[PDB]
């Protein structure tokens, strides 16, 4: 077993410039020949993973002239020059030349590289219908933010809650090129009436102050 | 034209046995190996094994020896993988890929299938619990106001949540379905101005096909209560 | 000249119509058995290749205990048992199918050729004398031999192998299109050149001998001409000119042979170059298709191998079409003979047979001419009526046709005018055989069949007991010589009556006619060589049996004619005088004028003959060392291609090694072409100048020999031209081809076995066990393809010489009408080689199918043991493929090469006989000058007490001590009977035979001490029959003087003196007119005159004439003799002739009787004392 370690897990390229993804082995991928085998595949969303580069310098047939591999030893690189709107999707890096673990790589998405933004955090308490049915589900939406790394903290009465929280991130929007996420905190009916202050804290990198949004059960 | 295509999605029960099929078309079937690899949700790909596709000599990884079985069919030129004793950890997306037998291991897996998706579950078909959410009472900080209903506890996927029968796509986000104790949860949200709400009618329209349930919820403001 | 194929197979049973159908079904099934083995070879090498590719991956990881390796190669060890079963099934099916097809076609040939042979002889004994006179006697026998051998080689086996080759070609194309078509279209684009190269390879492999005989055709004429005329040639001393002409022919023959050898070896070199270039193209495109990931390696091996075998088998089908066309062209003549029926059917029982057979002869207005020369009419009407018991004799000179009337009697022909009758009714409506049995005829020179004498005297009629035999031979008075010789009824008389004397022969011939008990007796010259008392008792016995029968006697002696009934006389064919004795006495005609006038050791010293030409042999041994080792190089490169394609590697390393080996194939092709051309050229040159120099030296050592060496019964002209034509070209195979084949096979097999022992040991030992049967599988198939054995036809004709002695003695059996007995004798003499032919037809099929199956069983056994060795990891698949490829393909190449060579044993024996001819020195030497050389002579010859016996007849003496005295200018005539030692005195003079006893003084100088060539230079004779050589008449007369500048003024002077100047100056290209063999273009008197002119240029001091006017006109005899009479002065002249015109003017006359000199002296002294010479003078004068 060698372990490839594909170094960025996201890569915010713009549209129409160069991008570089870097595979990095855990053993010298030089065979007893003079050859070094590691192959670079592109994988679209939902379709089959096509092959782009094989035997790091070379190139497959049918793939256009933008892609180019380089590097050797235990440091390998793919470079896309003049990236179009068609090369979005993950890029992974086979193989081990020491088989049969026959290992693979992590992946690297590509983005559209927006200017930064701040999420419009909204809070919503459990409605009357689930309070009839015996359960709290309080939700914190946060929309229209870039880039895709945000930490949400569910603080009940000043104490952290890291149990019964579920997080769902949408994909990157097509027209706006931004993101959103939702956090759902689900507990029982009677645990709602024990605590008053509920806060959802969003700690984005483009805001030194974390955006808090809060509510109280009794006051309306 | 070289094309390997696979079966559709599966929705098996826990402890059952399933068979997925990679059908090859466009090339000489009797040379190339067939490698079966497995991708979980949000992890690196993992190599399960290969089948020799001429006579039928298998070779498995050590994690998967015994809980997978490869067969071939030279007449219709397909390769089958059968799972037996499925648990929750075997719910993933599975790919087949060819590799030539002459210069094997010194060549890349050049053509890949589109991948089938196996979803091991245990629960039963269930009606969704639709709850509408309303903004917190009292203050409004601006013209934009956000609404949205959630759908809890349903099974199985999907749910075609749709705002106002499709007459509203100006702020509709639909967050993907999450799993919690083998039940699902899907939320949505819309941002409208201060002129329409609460002056107009806006409704969630949850349309679950697997029980044919059509729910409409009108979102109402929380007043003094 | 050709028959249709429907009429070709018309003499066949239902059983042969079944044999041909079953033997072509099994031929198709056997033909479809090599591409079906290529399918199995492709799928087996695909199994081996796929296990191997899988193996490397498991190996680096290691740590897998035992089961994983086991299961991987245990699948191989288990599947190879099924593929071994497939091979064994194909092997058994090919065994049965090949036996059935070869055996059934050869049985169909045997039965059909037996029926053809019997029907042809039965038809040829219905064919008249006139057809024999127009066609031939010897060409008939070679027509029998050649046409039967060509039918047997035509419909014998080649029709089976043609259908087998067609089935192999079609099965090969069907397999090559059903496995992979993209490679088959490339090899099909190549395949016309492949088929053309295979066709010309089998073509020049087929003949291999006809160019030598068509090169020696221009030179053998001088050989047979000089060996035919050996005695006259060495009597003149023209050894040197015929030697130089033989040299001038041999240089041209050797140069055209040089061109033949160079062109044939360039053709087979280009064949090898095209085969290896086809390999390079096929494997380059095949590995392009494999590295593209579209084929496998087994698919490429199957399609290419199947395609190539099909193309070469449809190429090898080519000699069968030539053999079948030759069989049709040779069958048309025998079908022509057995088709046409004559008007006089000698076996139709629709003839009419009388009962009251009374002797009565009627001839009226009988005109008849010979169909051999129909322009001349000998007969112009003869009318005769002969009663019973009427002894009619016919008298006249030779040329009127007494023998013609005798042959007209027995219905050997038919007269063109008139009608002949015997006792009322004519011959033209009654049976020929019943008439032929009742006329007992003795001809002029009888022939005796070489059986016992009891069978000879039995040959008149069927059921004769020994009492009638003894009564008939006591009537013939031929019992005394029966009594003195051993085996008195068991004595086998030799060929043509050579064992006994002439008088005993003619007396038992009279007996052989009298055993028929005939109705009409016809004698023709019954007492030619007979003495007094035996002719007397024969004529008393002839009058003892004349009273019940009608008789016609033709004879020269008038002692048996004076006691006849009626005497008649021929003149110009017409019977002119008639009546009794006294009527022709008072008639005073020509008969009145007649009666008025009458009142191993060689043991490889064959290299000693060719020690002078070492560099040709050195470069030939070097090129054979190279060209033997081109099958193991092909084994290496082929095994390395498949060993590239079993293991895994980079794609670029696989493409590099594939391109390097697809270039090494083409390099092997070019080296094969160059070294094969060079070897073939240099061994052709060495063998050709060995044949040239050995023909020269053998001819000169033939010409140095004595006459008495040429009269040997083993040394005939045909045997000597066989030893110069057939056996001179057989001495190159004992040295040059033997060194080439031994060296080629050592570098073909020894290095293959050594490479095999280095790479894989156990498999090499098993294949060395199975190797000799595969080598025999090479040689037996290659011997079947091109002329296995020809001893069976020799045994056939050695038993069938009854046909030759039936055709040669046809003139007796057409009188005896004993045809059915000879046909049944031939039918019972054919029966043992019939069983020998059927036995050979089964045994050859058995051994051919055993080798053909042992090839496939060798495949199965070799690859099963190789599967075990690969599975237990003691070698690789590349090494089992190398060991198998090298050993098996080397064994088949050893067979295919060592069958192509000519034989060595008979070549060594023939070289021993040629060395026997070379080493022998004759008792006298024509080239030596030692002896007595006096400067002067006189010209007086003295024979005293000279006795001579022939060396071929040591028991029979022709001489009993003659003596003679000849002085200067003494015209000495020698008169005697035909065969009393007339040319014997000539042969005693001309140093042909030296006598055992006697003394000959040539002017007081004995001939045994003189120079041998000087006596042969001084004198000059004319032969008994004129023979000229194959040039013009100027070189005919120019041969008379040798070692001398021949002046043309002497040529025209001799032509004027011989009166042949007119016939030369009349002819166009007068002194350059090409004369054929023996003067066959011009007439006999003209060549006799040119023989006079050829002897006339010698100007001899001693002149001999032997029958100077045998065929010459009466005005030409005087103009021949005037030059003789003006030139008889100065020189001793001795003339021997039967015409008395040169005997009347002779000086002294000597009469011979059984070799003894009876009378000698002047002509008037012999005319005074009336003895036997007076009876010789009493012939026709007055
Ligand atoms: C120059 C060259 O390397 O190619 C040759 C050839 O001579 C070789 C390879 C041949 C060839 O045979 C094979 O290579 C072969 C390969 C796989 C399976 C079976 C056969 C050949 O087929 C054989 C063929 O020769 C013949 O004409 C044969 O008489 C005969 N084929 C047989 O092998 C055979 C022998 C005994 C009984 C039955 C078959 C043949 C006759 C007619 C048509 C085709 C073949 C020729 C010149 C070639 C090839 C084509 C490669 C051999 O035959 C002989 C007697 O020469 C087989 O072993 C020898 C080795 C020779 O070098
Ligand atoms: C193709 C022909 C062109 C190539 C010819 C090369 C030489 C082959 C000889 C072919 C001629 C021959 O021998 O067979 C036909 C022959 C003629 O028929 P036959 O019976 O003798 O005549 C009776 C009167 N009409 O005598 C026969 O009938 C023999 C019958 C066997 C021949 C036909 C077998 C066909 C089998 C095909 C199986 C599928
Ligand atoms: C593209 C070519 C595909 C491969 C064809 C095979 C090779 C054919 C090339 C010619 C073969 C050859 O070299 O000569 C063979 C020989 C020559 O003909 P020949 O016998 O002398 O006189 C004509 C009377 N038969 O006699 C022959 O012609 C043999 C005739 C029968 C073989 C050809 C018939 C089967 C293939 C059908 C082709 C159309
Ligand atoms: C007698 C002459 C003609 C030789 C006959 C060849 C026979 C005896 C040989 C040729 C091929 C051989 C067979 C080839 C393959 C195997 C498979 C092995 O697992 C058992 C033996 C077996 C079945 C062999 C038995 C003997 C065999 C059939
Ligand atoms: C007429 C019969 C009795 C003779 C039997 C001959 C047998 C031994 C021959 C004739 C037909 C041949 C088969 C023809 C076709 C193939 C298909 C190939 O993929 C496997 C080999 C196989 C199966 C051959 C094996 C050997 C075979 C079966
Ligand atoms: C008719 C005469 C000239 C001989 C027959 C020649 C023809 C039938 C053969 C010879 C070589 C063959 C070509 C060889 C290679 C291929 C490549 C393949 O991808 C398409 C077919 C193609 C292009 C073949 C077409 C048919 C072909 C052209
Ligand atoms: C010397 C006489 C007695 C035998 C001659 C045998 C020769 C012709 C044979 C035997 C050994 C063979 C060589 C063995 C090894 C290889 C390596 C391969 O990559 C190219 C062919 C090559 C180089 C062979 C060429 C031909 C070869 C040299
Ligand atoms: C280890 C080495 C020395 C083994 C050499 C192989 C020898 C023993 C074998 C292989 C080739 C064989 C030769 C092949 C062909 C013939 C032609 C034949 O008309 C006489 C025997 C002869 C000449 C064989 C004699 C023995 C032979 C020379
Ligand atoms: C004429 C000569 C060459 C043939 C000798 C007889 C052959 C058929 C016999 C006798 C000795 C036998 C060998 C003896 C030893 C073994 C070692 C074993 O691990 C493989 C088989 C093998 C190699 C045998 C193969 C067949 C064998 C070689
Ligand atoms: C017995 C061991 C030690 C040596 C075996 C050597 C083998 C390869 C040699 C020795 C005897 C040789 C055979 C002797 C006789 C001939 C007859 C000839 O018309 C064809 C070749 C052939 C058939 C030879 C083929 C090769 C041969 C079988
Ligand atoms: C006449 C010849 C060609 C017949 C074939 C040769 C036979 C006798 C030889 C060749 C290969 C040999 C086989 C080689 C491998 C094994 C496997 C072993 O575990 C059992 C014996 C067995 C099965 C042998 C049986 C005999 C065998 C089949
Ligand atoms: C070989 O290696 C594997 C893991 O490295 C281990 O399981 C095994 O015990 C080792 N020994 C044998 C005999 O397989
Ligand atoms: C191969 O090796 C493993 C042990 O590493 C063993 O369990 C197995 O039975 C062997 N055979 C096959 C066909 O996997």
């Amino acid at each position: 077993q060698v372990v490839m370690t594909q170094s960025p897990l996201s890569l915010p390229v713009s549209l129409g410039d160069q991008a570089s993804i870097s595979c990095r082995s855990s053993q010298s991928l030089l065979h007893s020949n003079g050859n070094t085998y590691l192959h670079w595949y592109l994988q679209k969303p939902g379709q089959s993973p096509k092959l782009l580069i094989y035997k790091v310098s070379n190139r497959f047939s049918g793939v256009p002239d933008r892609f180019s591999g380089s590097g050797s030893g235990t440091d390998f690189t793919l470079k896309i020059s003049r990236v179009e709107a068609e090369d979005l999707g993950v890029y992974f890096c086979s193989q081990s030349t020491h088989i049969p673990p026959w290992t693979f790589g992590g992946g690297t998405k590509l983005d559209i590289k927006r200017a930064d933004a701040a999420p419009t955090v909204s809070i919503f308490p459990p409605s009357s219908e689930q309070l009839t049915s015996g359960g709290l589900s309080v939700v914190c939406f946060l929309n229209n933010f870039y880039p895709k790394d945000i930490n949400v903290k569910w603080k009940i009465d000043g104490s952290e809650r890291q149990n019964g929280v579920l997080n769902s991130w949408t994909d990157q929007d097509s027209k706006d090129s931004t993101y959103s996420m939702s956090s759902t905190l689900t507990l029982t009916k009677d645990e709602y009436e024990r605590h008053n202050s509920y806060t959802c804290e969003a700690t984005h990198k483009t805001s030194t102050s974390p955006i808090v949004k809060s509510f109280n059960r009794n006051e309306c | 034209e070289v094309q390997l295509q696979e079966s559709g999605p599966e929705l098996v029960k826990t402890g059952a046995s399933v068979k997925i099929s990679c059908k090859a078309s466009g090339y000489s079937f009797s040379n190339y190996y067939i490698h079966w690899v497995k991708q979980s949700h949000g992890k690196s790909l993992e190599w399960i094994g290969f089948i020799s596709c001429y006579n039928g000599a298998t070779f498995y990884n050590q994690k998967f020896k015994g809980k997978a079985t490869f067969t071939v069919d030279n007449s219709s030129s397909t390769a089958y993988m059968k799972f037996n004793s499925l648990t929750f950890e075997d719910s993933a997306v599975y790919y087949c890929a060819r590799l030539p037998i002459q210069f094997g291991n010194f060549y890349p897996m050049d053509y890949w299938g589109q991948g089938t998706t196996v979803t091991v579950s245990s629960a039963k078909t269930t009606a969704p619990s639709v709850y509408p959410l309303a903004p917190v009472c009292g203050d409004t900080t601006g013209s934009s106001v956000t609404l949205g209903c959630l759908v809890k506890g349903y099974f199985p996927e999907p749910v075609t949540l749709t705002w106002n029968s499709g007459s509203l796509s100006s702020g509709v986000h639909t967050f993907p379905a999450v799993l919690q104790s083998d039940l699902y949860t899907l939320s949505s949200s819309v941002t409208v101005t201060s002129s329409t709400w609460p002056s107009q009618s806006i409704t969630c329209n949850v349309a679950h096909p697997a029980s044919s349930t059509k729910v409409d919820k009108k979102i109402e403001p929380r007043g003094p209560t | 000249p050709t028959v249709s194929v429907f009429s070709m197979f018309r003499y066949s049973n239902w059983l042969d119509k079944l044999y041909m159908v079953v033997g072509t079904l099994a031929a198709i099934i056997h033909g479809a058995g090599l591409p079906l083995m290529m399918l199995v070879f492709g799928e087996m090498t695909d199994i081996f290749a796929n296990a191997g590719n899988l193996e490397d991956l498991m190996s680096n990881i290691t740590n897998r205990s035992d089961i994983n390796d086991t299961g991987f190669f245990m699948n191989l060890e288990e599947d190879m048992t099924r593929y071994a079963y497939y091979y064994s099934g194909i092997g058994a099916g090919v065994l049965v199918a090949a036996y059935i097809q070869v055996s059934f076609w050869c049985l169909a040939a045997g039965r059909q050729i037996h029926k053809i042979r019997k029907q042809f002889f039965h038809a040829i004994m219905r064919q008249e004398i006139g057809w024999f006179d127009v066609h031939d006697v010897g060409e008939l026998n070679t027509r029998l031999t050649d046409d039967v051998s060509k039918i047997n080689e035509g419909i014998g086996d080649k029709i089976g192998m043609f259908f087998q080759s067609m089935a192999t070609f079609f099965t090969g194309f069907i397999v090559g299109f059903t496995r992979g078509w993209k490679l088959t279209l490339v090899i099909l684009a190549i395949s016309p050149v492949l088929g053309l190269s295979a066709a010309v390879w089998a073509k020049i492999l087929s003949s291999f001998t006809d160019k030598e005989l068509l090169a020696y055709a221009k030179a053998g004429a001088v050989a047979e001409e000089v060996l035919a005329a050996i005695r006259t040639v060495i009597a003149f001393g023209g050894q040197k000119k015929e030697l130089e002409r033989y040299n001038k022919n041999l240089e041209e023959a050797k140069r055209i042979g040089i061109k033949k050898a160079i062109t044939a070896n360039i053709s087979i070199g280009a064949a090898f170059l095209l085969i290896y270039a086809s390999y390079a193209l096929a494997f380059w495109y095949g590995t392009t298709l494999v590295l593209s990931g579209e084929y496998s390696i087994g698919q490429v091996l199957t399609v290419f191998f199947s395609v190539l075998i099909g193309a070469f088998s449809v190429g090898q089908a080519s000699p069968s079409i030539e053999a079948f066309a030759n069989a049709r062209g040779a069958a048309y003549e025998i079908f022509k003979i057995i088709d046409n029926k004559p008007s006089i059917d000698s076996y139709s029982k629709s003839g009419h047979k009388p009962d009251n057979i009374k002797g009565n002869l009627e001839f009226r207005n009988v005109h008849f001419s010979y169909p051999s020369r129909k322009e001349v009419k000998i007969l112009k009407g003869l009318n005769l009526k002969v009663q019973s018991g009427q002894t009619v004799a016919l008298v006249g000179n030779s040329g009127c046709g007494k023998s013609t009337t005798v042959q007209l009697m027995q219905r050997l022909y038919d007269p063109t005018e008139g009608m002949v009758s015997v006792d009322g009714q004519d011959i033209r409506t009654i049976n020929v055989r019943f008439l032929r049995e009742i006329i007992g005829v003795v001809s002029q020179e009888p022939v005796l069949f070489a059986t016992t004498i009891a069978e000879n005297i039995r040959y008149g009629r069927e059921n004769v007991t020994m009492d009638e035999i003894e009564k008939a031979v006591k009537e013939a008075n031929a019992y005394d010589f029966i009594m003195k010789l051993p085996h008195k009824f068991d004595t086998l008389v030799g060929e043509r009556g050579a064992q006994l004397s002439g008088g005993q022969k003619q007396r038992i011939a009279i007996a052989r006619a009298l055993v028929r008990n005939p109705k009409i007796l016809l004698l023709d010259e019954a007492t030619s060589a007979l003495d007094t008392e035996s002719e007397a008792v024969v004529q008393v016995a002839l009058d003892k049996a004349r009273k019940g029968r009608t008789t016609i006697v033709i004879a020269h002696r008038l002692s048996t004619v004076r006691n006849a009934d009626v005497i008649a006389g021929f003149d110009d064919g017409v019977i002119v005088e008639k009546g009794n004795h006294d009527e022709l006495m008072k008639e005073k005609g020509i008969y009145f004028k007649l009666v008025t006038m009458q009142t191993p050791v060689s043991f490889w010293r064959i290299m000693k003959l060719n020690l002078t030409e070492w560099p040709y042999f050195v470069v030939g041994v070097f090129c054979a060392i190279i060209n033997g080792g081109l099958q193991p190089a092909f084994a290496i490169i082929f095994s390395k291609i498949i060993g590239v394609f079993t293991r895994i590697d980079d794609p670029e390393t696989k493409r590099q090694n594939s391109n390097l080996f697809s270039l090494l194939f083409l390099a092997l092709g070019i080296i094969s072409f160059i070294t094969f051309f060079l070897q073939g050229f240099t061994f052709g040159k060495a063998g050709e100048i060995l044949t040239k120099r050995l023909r020269y030296m053998v001819f000169r050592s033939m010409l140095r020999q004595d006459v008495s060496w040429f009269d040997d019964p083993k040394n005939t002209t045909g045997a000597l031209t066989t030893r110069l034509a057939n056996d001179a070209a057989q001495v190159k195979g004992a040295i040059g081809s033997r060194l080439a084949v031994i060296t080629q096979n050592i570098a073909n097999l020894g290095t293959g076995i050594i490479i095999s022992f280095i790479y894989g040991w156990q498999l090499t030992l098993l294949l060395l066990a199975i190797v000799p049967i595969i080598a025999i599988a090479g040689v037996v198939e290659m011997k079947m393809l091109s002329g296995q054995a020809l001893k069976d036809k020799k045994e056939l004709e050695g038993a069938g010489k009854i046909a030759t002695e039936a055709i040669e003695n046809f003139r007796t059996v057409v009188s005896l009408t004993q045809e059915q007995k000879f046909e049944h004798m031939y039918a019972q003499s054919l029966q043992v080689p019939y069983r020998n032919s059927l036995r050979k037809a089964h045994i050859f099929g058995i051994t051919f199918s055993f080798t053909q199956a042992m090839m496939y069983f060798s495949y199965a056994g070799c690859f099963r043991f190789g599967a075990y060795l690969v599975a237990h990891k003691l070698m690789s698949f590349e090494d089992v493929l190398l060991v198998f490829s090298a050993v098996v393909f080397g064994a088949m190449a050893v067979g295919q090469v060592s069958s192509f060579a000519p034989d060595y044993a008979k070549a060594k024996i023939s070289a021993a006989h040629i060395i026997m001819i070379i080493e022998k020195t004759p008792l006298i030497d024509s080239y030596s000058t030692e002896g007595l050389m006096p400067n002067t002579l006189e010209g007086n010859v003295t024979f005293g007490e000279v006795v001579f016996n022939y060396p071929t007849r040591p028991d029979i003496p022709v001489l009993q001590g003659l003596s003679l005295e000849v002085k200067k200018g003494q015209t000495l005539a020698l008169v005697g009977s035909s065969g009393c030692g007339k040319s014997t005195v000539v042969q005693l003079l001309e140093r042909f035979y030296d006598p055992l006893a006697g003394k000959v003084l040539l002017d007081g100088k004995e001939i045994k001490r003189l120079n041998v060539q000087w006596l042969r230079a001084h004198l000059g004779i004319v032969s008994q029959e004129p023979i000229l050589f194959d040039c013009s008449i100027a070189e005919n007369i120019a041969y008379g003087d040798n070692s001398r500048v021949v002046s043309q003024e002497e040529i025209v002077r001799a032509a004027k003196e011989a009166n042949i100047h007119a016939f030369i100056e009349s002819l166009p290209n007068k002194y350059s007119t090409k004369v054929g063999d023996k003067g066959t273009q011009l007439s006999g008197g003209q060549k006799q005159r040119i023989a006079i002119a050829r002897a006339l240029v010698r100007q001899p001091h001693i002149l001999l004439l032997d029958e100077a006017t045998s065929a010459l006109d009466t005005e030409s005899e005087k103009v021949v003799q005037e030059a003789l009479d003006k030139a008889r002065e100065g020189r001793t002249c001795i003339v021997i002739a039967h015409r008395l015109s040169t005997i009347q003017n002779a000086d002294l006359i000597v009469v011979f009787q059984n070799g003894r000199v009876k009378e000698h002296g002047t002509h008037q002294q012999l005319l005074a004392q009336k003895g036997i010479y007076f009876s010789m003078v009493s012939v026709q004068a007055g």
